[PDB]
RNA sequence: GUGGGCCCCUCCUGGUAAGCAGGACGGGCGAGGCGGGACGAUCCGGACGCCGGGCCAGGGUGCGCCGCCGGGGCCGGAACGGCGUCGGCCG
């Protein structure tokens, strides 16, 4: 017999490769794996790792988020693994550079009308591998309206909603309304 | 197997008390490991000196000429299963390690007492003319003779190979 | 225990130390506490307004809050399989000063100091965990023989 | 290309200087076992003895195994990294590491080891932890590549500095995996080398028990 | 019938397996408890700081 | 899924006691193969993929039944009795 139990933890599961079906997410993720490998660079490993997240892992990027992130560094390319809206509360939008995996059709019509480039990760693997002069970003995981009722409604330190219908009022006013 | 060493020992020394005192003592053992052990079992009652607070300056090893036959005299102390009790011992050997052999299979084999159940309080060569025990004092002599005390072991030894024979042997005397 | 009360079980550890009955002395009200400061908790018995429960005694904790007549103390307080980290507000008979870091305090200090003066080459400022003693000469011409004595009953 | 160059030039440096240190290194070895001798004499020229110096590393069997085993004792041995029943280690002395050990006396058998004993372990047992794979150790290129760092290029820079206890002891110690020793030969597993048995503290006695195990 | 009242036999390792956990950062920071008096001129001398101020 | 547990070592409480009943740190059986304790869920060792070679823990070595020789002694259970035998201490 051998001791491997003290000092010693339970080894972690992560997702290591994309389980979409789409042919396009595939190839991909499998090239700039490669480049990756032949390069070592951490722009290229940051990036093989957002391609297999779980689409609730890549919330979206709105225009007007982007133009407010990019302002005074404007010279660059955003890039964005996920969708890249519009919102359409700004008026008027800047001229910009931004790589994605996919564009809204209304986004794409605003972007180009201004003197802006909508580039795709197989044009920024020709061009721009390793990601010089390049800037990664995302959106807020914590969005969802889902993750605003994760755990106990009812405990005196909660700050959280209860999920169904609720007409009473035991409980529900405050300490001291039990 | 029994072997003779000389232990040297101090307490540590301190601000109070610069330059301790050194005890030796003579001690019997089977080996180095066993001998320290037992020096600082004495140490630790008569002088009030644990291991922890002091050190060992030396574990002498000596070894005995024999060649010739001498007389001892244990004087010692052991623990049966009502209390403690002290016994003087005699025997006949050729160095004084092999003496205290002879003495612990006695103790041993007729009061059940083993080692670490025994102190050693001295250790002496005795003369001739001084003995006080019986058995020893026999062989103190001059001119002793007697019959092979058991000549029957050597016949048996022979017979452990040679399994079958022919006629039983005789045990010439 | 069948009862469970706030001060059950407390008929030696809130009872006062011989010779030490009466009053504090007024050093309990002239020291000064700071934010971020170590303190003990020790409960006398003779205080019982802010006077903390029994668990507390004897531990260790750090200041949270100064206020007008209490202190609040943080304690951090093992649950079942977590920590827990608790506040608490006690009254001053109840508080001391901690030392707990006084001897990191004399050492950085010292390790400084000891950079400063240079001796020209830098002594190491590590702590030592004690060492097997060196190699050295002992006299044994005044040396004593003791033996195995007899039993006397 | 230059990797070859390099790869070449580097052994051949290296080679020289294992055949500079190996000399020295059994130089100083004579010269020790002379020195106390000249100074247990000089003792005995006054009325004085010679204490030399107590030991500085330790070598340590376990010697019991894994079965039902209490939980701070478990912890002491896995710190030692000894997590199977023959597997011995290399062991520094102070006051943290003794008073440690004492308290897993029942499980373990230790004391000093001559530079005989050490030279066998790591020329026959040796093994390197290389990004946490067990490596055979069989020539000079693998000890240089890893210490280099610490100034030990050769084996025989790397046995002095276990014998010696030197600067860089906890890298030349953790380089080593845990040697993987052969079957024990117990009087009394449960008693203490004191009393008979097997475990604890036998002091230069750990030389023939490990002798027949390497 | 009658079955056994009480035991704590296997509690402290069931206490160990997921190491004894401790509590969050920022729990040893929260402003829950301290004198509303002194929360009040903290806020008060941050915001007519320039290189604090938040103000637009 | 579980919320009938039980046993060992040390430490305790009720009871004349119990293979009785109730608590405590650590370990085990439960849910742990293999060897040994003649025989046993828990004792002594040792914790397990399928093989070949070597070394040997615990317990042992007249024949059943794998494996031994040399050497020194002696020859279930209470109060209480013994000029059985060998060895001591005090006078
Ligand atoms: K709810
Ligand atoms: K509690
Ligand atoms: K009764
Ligand atoms: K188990
Ligand atoms: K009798
Ligand atoms: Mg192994
Ligand atoms: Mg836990
Ligand atoms: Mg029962
Ligand atoms: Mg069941
Ligand atoms: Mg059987
Ligand atoms: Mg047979």
């Amino acid at each position: 017999g051998i001791d491997l139990k003290t000092g010693i933890k339970k080894r972690k599961v992560e997702r290591k490769e994309p389980k979409s079906p789409n042919p396009y997410i595939r190839l991909l993720h499998n090239a700039f794996k490669v480049v990756y490998e032949n390069t070592g660079e951490d722009f290229t490993k940051v990036l093989t790792k957002r391609l297999c997240l779980s689409k609730t892992n890549r919330p979206v990027l709105s225009v007007s988020r982007l133009a407010h992130l990019m302002h005074k560094r404007e010279d660059k390319i955003a890039v964005v693994a996920s969708t890249v809206t519009n919102d359409e509360r700004l008026v008027t939008i800047p001229r910009m550079t931004i790589c994605a995996l996919k564009f809204s059709a209304t986004a794409r019509s605003r972007i180009e009308k201004a003197g802006g480039r909508c580039m795709s990760f197989d044009e920024l693997l020709a061009e721009k591998p390793t990601g010089d002069n390049c800037v990664l970003l995302q959106g807020r995981r914590s969005c969802r309206a889902v993750c605003k009722k994760f755990g106990s409604p009812g405990r005196p330190n909660s700050h959280v909603k209860p999920k169904g219908e609720h007409k009473g009022r035991r409980g529900a006013r405050g300490r001291h309304s039990w | 197997m029994m072997q003779k060493y000389i232990v040297y020992g101090r307490r540590l020394p301190s601000e109070k008390f610069p330059e301790p005192e050194v005890f030796r003592m003579t001690i019997y053992a089977p080996n180095e490991i066993v001998a320290k052990s037992r020096f600082w079992y004495h140490l630790k009652s008569l002088k009030k000196i644990k291991r922890t607070h002091g050190e060992i300056l030396d574990c002498q090893h000596i070894e005995e000429n024999g060649d010739f036959v001498k007389n001892f005299g244990v004087l010692l102390r052991y623990r049966s299963r009502v209390g403690q009790h002290n016994m003087y011992r005699e025997v006949r050997e050729t160095t004084s390690a092999r003496a205290m052999d002879k003495v612990y299979s006695e103790m041993a084999g007729q009061c059940r007492a083993r080692y670490h159940d025994i102190q050693i309080i001295n250790v002496k060569e005795v003369a001739d003319e001084d003995v006080r025990r019986e058995k020893v004092a026999m062989f103190t002599q001059k001119g002793v003779r007697f019959p092979h005390p058991c000549p029957y072991v050597h016949v048996k030894r022979a017979a452990r190979t040679a399994r079958f024979q022919d006629r039983a042997p005789h045990v010439p005397q | 225990t069948h009862s469970q009360g706030y001060r059950c079980k407390t008929r030696y550890c809130f009872a006062r130390k011989f010779r030490r009955h009466g009053m504090a002395n007024l050093t309990t009200y002239n020291r000064v506490y700071k934010l971020g400061q170590y303190v003990n908790i020790k409960v006398n018995g003779a205080y019982h307004k802010g006077m903390p429960h029994r668990y507390y005694n004897g531990r260790t904790g750090t200041i949270f809050n100064i206020g007008p007549r209490a202190l609040g103390v943080q304690i951090q307080k093992r649950v079942r399989g977590r920590i827990m980290l608790k506040r608490i507000n006690v009254r001053l008979e109840h508080v001391h000063p901690s030392d707990c870091r006084k001897n990191h305090l004399e050492r950085v200090a010292a390790n400084d100091a000891a950079r400063r003066l240079a001796g020209q080459p830098v002594p190491c400022l590590k702590r030592q965990n004690a060492l097997p003693r060196a190699a050295h000469v002992v006299s044994i011409a005044s040396a004593i023989d003791i033996t195995p004595l007899k039993y006397d009953g | 290309a230059e990797r070859a160059t390099e790869k070449e030039k580097r052994a051949a440096l290296v080679k020289d200087h294992a055949v500079k240190s190996a000399q020295v290194y059994a130089r100083y070895y004579i010269d020790l076992v002379e020195s106390e001798k000249k100074a247990r004499e000089n003792a005995l020229k006054n009325n004085q003895l010679y204490v030399p110096d107590e030991p500085k590393v330790y070598l340590v069997v376990r010697i019991r195994g894994i079965v039902g085993v209490a939980p701070k004792v478990r912890t002491i041995l896995s710190l030692l990294r000894l997590r199977q029943i023959n597997n011995a280690v290399f062991m520094r002395c102070n006051k943290a590491t003794l008073n440690a050990l004492r308290i897993v006396d029942h499980y373990v058998t230790y004391g000093e080891p001559t530079v005989e004993t050490i030279r066998n372990l790591i020329y026959k047992r040796g093994f390197a932890k290389v990004n946490g794979q067990r490596i055979p150790i069989v020539d000079n290129n693998l000890i240089d590549e890893q210490l280099s760092k610490h100034n030990i290029l050769c084996a025989e820079d790397l046995v002095h500095e276990i014998f010696t206890c030197g600067s860089s002891f906890k890298e030349a110690n953790n380089f080593l995996w845990p040697f993987q020793l052969n079957s024990a030969a117990l009087k009394d597993k449960r008693n203490n080398f004191a009393e008979g048995g097997d475990f604890g503290y036998r002091g230069k006695y750990i030389n023939e028990f490990v002798a027949r195990m390497i | 019938a009658k079955l056994k009242n009480h035991t704590s036999k296997n509690q402290n390792r069931k206490d160990h397996r997921n190491g004894i956990k401790k509590p969050k950062k920022s729990a040893y920071t929260s402003h829950k408890g301290m004198c509303p008096k002194y929360l009040r001129n903290l806020r008060r001398s941050r915001a007519n700081d320039p290189r604090q101020s938040l103000r637009p």
